[PDB]
């Protein structure tokens, strides 16, 4: 919750896919539609600094992107994700051509 | 992660570190060669 | 413009045997990436020499669908844990 510890091992953590309205009213008029939220509303378990770009997988999809937040791991302050399933189409595409 | 637990050694194969002179960022591997990441850690 | 892709680790400090360093070819941002709402914060890039997948290194599915609210999930990474 305070100061800064990056570790050397691989960390990971369970956390439930919030429903878009206990996501919308922690980030009230920033939520899009390409946006989920997971974690903790009592705060303490979260990703932080570091953890950008790495994957939220559940029941073995990758449905997440760790995108952004307001600090780490604070109360009523869950993380935000890019919510993958939106972009199978142009990920896809882009494969393709590249 | 706060308030998470060290993985298993290797469990979690398709994660990924960046690394510009240090680690900076996670990504995914969805194919054998393509890595999925977060736009704002481009490098 | 430079990426390094590390697959394979665990301890990202000590080289340990099963790791592979491939260098990114291709950094691709999303078209409508939006800096100032992080809307569409998501990014390809492709190896300059294809990972080969193994007991250490493997793929994940992309979504057949969205998830419902409730789902468990696994979020893994080296951030700050404080
Ligand atoms: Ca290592």
């Amino acid at each position: 919750s305070s100061g800064s510890s990056y570790p050397s091992l691989l960390q990971c953590l369970k956390a439930p896919v919030l429903s878009n309205s206990s996501c919308k009213s922690s980030y009230p008029g920033q939520i899009t539609g390409n946006m989920i939220c997971v974690g903790f509303l009592q705060g303490g378990k979260d990703s932080c600094q570091g953890d950008s770009g790495g994957p939220v997988v559940c029941n073995g999809q990758l449905q997440g992107i760790v995108s952004w937040g307001y600090g780490c791991a604070q109360k009523n302050k869950p993380g935000v994700y890019t919510k993958v399933c939106n972009y199978v189409n142009w990920i896809q595409q882009t494969i393709a051509a590249n | 992660i706060v308030g998470g637990y060290t993985c298993a050694a290797n469990s979690i194969p398709y994660q990924v570190s960046l690394n510009s002179g240090s680690h900076f960022c996670g990504g995914s591997l969805i194919n054998s060669q393509w890595v999925v990441s977060a736009a704002h850690c481009y490098k | 413009s430079r990426i390094q892709v590390r697959l394979g680790e665990h301890n990202i400090d000590v080289l340990e045997g099963n790791e592979q360093f491939i260098n990114a070819a291709k950094i691709i941002t999303h078209p409508n990436f939006n800096g100032n709402t992080l809307d569409n914060d998501i990014m390809l890039i492709k190896l300059s020499s294809p990972a080969t997948l193994n007991s250490r290194v493997a793929t994940v599915s992309l979504p057949r669908s969205c998830a419902a609210a409730g789902t468990e999930c696994l979020i893994s990474g080296w951030g700050n844990t404080k």
